[PDB]
C-alpha cells in the first residue's frame, strides 16, 4: 500500500508576534505597522515648503527689514527655524498664537 | 490553533517545502515525493492580503491642526490643548495594539483552518480505501503509484476502482 | 526628494498605518501611537521540529 | 468560511429552499424530497439577532454641546474646537468600520459553523450505515423509505435496526 | 459554541469533575472510572490567563489634567472642557464594552475548541477499534481493562493489538 501525508510549510527564521491569548508567538512572516524612522530631510515635493530661515512668520508678515524677501510669499507649509530672530522695533502681539495660526492657515 | 492541525496533530512544518504553504509528501512503491497544494496556499495568501490591504490602506490627510508643543507656561487653555492631544494619542495607541492582537490571532486560526480543510477534503476523497493515522498521514490500503497519488492531489481520485482491493487489505 | 508626510524630524513614508516619529505632522500621515513596533502576522504558526 | 462547509465542500446553496436556512434533500425508493431543519436555522437567526440587538440598541442622548461651525476666523480656540470635533469623528468612524468588518467576518463564520454542525450531527446518527460522499451527501447502504428519512431528520433514527443490512451492502 | 461540543453533542458538564476542566469517564469489565486530562485543561487555562494578563495589565499613570467639575457658569471654554471629557469617556466606555463582548465570545469558542480537540485526538487514537456514539462517548469493541483505558488516556494505546478482536466484534 501507500502513505499520503498532509503538511504545511515552515521556515528557518520565524517572527514573534502578539495575539489575544499570547504575548509572544512565532509565525512564518510578519509586517511592521509602525513607522519608526525618518530620512531626516523635509521633502520639497509635493508641498510648497517655505523655509523661513532667519525669519518667523510674524516678522515676515509685519515686514521686519531682514525679512523683506518674504513679501507676498505663499506656502503650503511654512517652516520656522530655531535660529530665527527679530531685528526691528521691539514689539509684542497679544494672542500671538492666533495671529500666527490664522496667517499660517491663510497660507 | 483553534482547529488543532498546525502545531496540532500535525507534528511540525516542512522547511523543505519552498513552493507552497500546504502540500503532500507521499511514499509508495515507486519512491517518495513532495508536491505543493496551490489552491489552499492561495486561499490563505488571499485572505492575509485582503486583511493586509484593509490595514495598509491610505492614511488620513490633515493640514492645519492645534499646536502640540509649548515654550511658555500658559495655564488653562494649554492644559486643555495638551489634554486633548494626549487623549487622542492614548485612544489610537489602544486601537492599534488591539487591531494587531485580534488580526494576528485570526491569521493564526485561519491558516490552521486551511490546513485542516485540506486534510478533510483529502480524507473525504479517499473514502474506505485509507485510514487516518492521526499524524496527518493517511494509510492507503491499495497499491498507489505516482499517477494515483497525483489523482488524489488534483482531486480526480476514483475510490470505487480500488475499493475492493483496499477493503480486502483493511480487513 | 518627494513625500506626502512631513514631520519636524523630517519626512516619513506613509505606507504604514501608524508612526512613532512625531505627534506633529503635516499631510497624509500614519496615525501617531506610543508603540515603536507592532508586527502584523502575515503567515501561519511556525513549527520547525 | 472557516469550517469549509458553505462555499465549501457543499457546492452551493438552494434557492429552492424557502422555509429555512438549512435542510435536507433526499432521494429514496419512494421519490425525492426536501425539508428544512428548524433548530439550526433558529440557532443561526438567534445569534444574528443577538448581535443585531447589541448594535441597533439605544443611541446616546446629548443636548448642549460645543459649536461645530464658524462664520468668523478666530484662531486658537476655534482651532481647538474644530480639532476636538474632528478627532472625535475620526475615532468613531474607525470604531464603526471595524465593528462592521469583525461582525461580518464572524457572521459568515458562524453560519458556516451551523451548517457543519448539522452535517456532523447527522453523520454521527448514521453510524456504520452510511458513507460521506464528500459533497455534503451521505450514501445510505440500507433501504430507507420516507418514514426512515424522517426519523433521521427528527433525530430518532435507530442504526442498530439497519446495521446488518447496511453493513452487508457496504462490503 | 462554534465547534458544537460544549452545550453541543456533549449533553452537559460534570459537576463531579473537580480535578480538571476536561476528562474521561469510562465503564469496563472492572467497573466505572473518572480521570482529568491535564494537558488540555492547561491549554484552556493558559490561553485564558494570557488574555487575562493582556487586560489586567498595568494601567496608565496621569498626573495634572484638565478640571472636570465647575462651580460657575463660564460659557465657551467650559463647554469645550466638558465636551472633551465627555467625548473621552464615551469612547473608552465603548472600548470596554466591546473588549468584553469579543473576549468573552472568544473564550467560549476556545474552551469549546479544546473539548472538541480532545475528542478528536482520542477518536484518532482508537482507529477501527471503536465507534462514535454521538454523545461524546466511544464504544470500544474489544476488551478494555483499566490499564488499557489508561493507555488511551496517556496516549500510548496500540490499536493494532486489539484490531483483530475489535474488527471481529464490530462486524
Ligand atoms: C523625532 O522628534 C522628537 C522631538 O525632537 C524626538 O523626541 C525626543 O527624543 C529624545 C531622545 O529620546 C528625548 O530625550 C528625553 O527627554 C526626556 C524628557 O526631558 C528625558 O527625561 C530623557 O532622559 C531623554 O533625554 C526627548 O524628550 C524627545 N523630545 C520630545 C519633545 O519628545 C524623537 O526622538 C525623534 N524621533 C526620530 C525618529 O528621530
Ligand atoms: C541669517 O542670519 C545669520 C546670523 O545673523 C547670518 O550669518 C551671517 O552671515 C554674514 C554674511 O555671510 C556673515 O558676515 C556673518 O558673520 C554672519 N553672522 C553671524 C552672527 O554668524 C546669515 O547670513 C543669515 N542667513 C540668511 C540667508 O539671511
Ligand atoms: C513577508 O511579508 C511581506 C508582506 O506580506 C512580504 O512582502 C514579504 O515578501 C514576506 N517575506 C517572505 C520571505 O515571505
Ligand atoms: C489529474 O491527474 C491525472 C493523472 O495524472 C490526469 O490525467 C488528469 O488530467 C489530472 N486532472 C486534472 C483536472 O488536472
Ligand atoms: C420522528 O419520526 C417518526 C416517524 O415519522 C415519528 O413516529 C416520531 O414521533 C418523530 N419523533 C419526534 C420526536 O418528532
Ligand atoms: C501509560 O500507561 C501505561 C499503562 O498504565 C504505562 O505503562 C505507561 O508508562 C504510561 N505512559 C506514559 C508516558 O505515562
Amino acid at each position: 500500500g501507500a502513505t499520503l501525508c498532509l503538511g504545511h510549510h515552515a521556515v528557518p527564521n520565524g517572527t514573534l508576534v502578539k495575539t489575544i491569548t499570547n504575548d509572544q508567538i512565532e509565525v512564518t512572516n510578519a509586517t511592521e505597522l509602525v513607522q519608526s524612522s525618518s530620512t531626516g530631510k523635509i521633502c520639497n515635493n509635493p508641498h510648497r515648503i517655505l523655509d523661513g530661515i532667519n525669519c518667523t512668520l510674524i516678522d515676515a508678515l509685519l515686514g521686519d527689514p531682514h525679512c523683506d524677501g518674504f513679501q507676498n510669499e505663499k506656502w503650503d507649509l511654512f517652516v520656522e527655524r530655531s535660529k530665527a530672530f527679530s531685528n526691528c522695533y521691539p514689539y509684542d502681539v497679544p494672542d500671538y498664537a492666533s495671529l500666527r495660526s490664522l496667517v499660517a492657515s491663510s497660507g | 490553533g483553534i482547529f488543532g492541525a498546525i502545531a496540532g496533530f500535525i507534528e511540525n512544518g516542512w522547511e523543505g517545502m519552498i513552493d507552497g504553504w500546504y502540500g503532500f509528501r507521499h511514499q509508495n512503491s515507486e519512491g517518495t515525493g513532495q508536491a505543493a497544494d496551490l489552491k489552499s496556499t492561495q486561499a490563505a495568501i488571499d485572505q492575509i492580503n485582503g486583511k493586509l490591504n484593509r490595514v495598509i490602506e491610505k492614511t488620513n490627510e490633515k493640514f492645519h491642526q492645534i499646536e502640540k508643543e509649548f515654550s511658555e507656561v500658559e495655564g488653562r487653555i494649554q492644559d486643555l490643548e495638551k489634554y486633548v492631544e494626549d487623549t487622542k494619542i492614548d485612544l489610537w495607541s489602544y486601537n492599534a495594539e488591539l487591531l494587531v492582537a485580534l488580526e494576528n490571532q485570526h491569521t493564526i486560526d485561519l491558516t490552521d483552518s486551511e490546513m485542516n480543510k485540506l486534510f478533510e477534503k483529502t480524507r473525504r476523497q479517499l473514502r474506505e480505501n485509507a485510514e487516518d493515522m492521526g499524524n496527518g498521514c493517511f494509510k492507503i490500503y491499495h497499491k498507489c503509484d505516482n499517477a494515483c497519488i497525483g489523482s488524489i492531489r488534483n482531486g480526480t481520485y476514483d475510490h470505487d476502482v480500488y475499493r475492493d482491493e483496499a477493503l480486502n487489505n483493511r480487513f | 526628494c518627494s513625500s506626502e508626510c512631513i514631520t519636524p524630524n523630517g519626512s516619513i513614508p506613509n505606507d504604514k498605518p501608524f508612526q512613532n516619529v512625531n505627534k506633529i505632522t503635516y499631510g497624509a500621515c500614519p496615525k501617531y501611537v506610543k508603540q515603536n513596533t507592532l508586527k502584523l502576522a502575515t503567515g501561519m504558526r511556525n513549527v520547525p521540529e
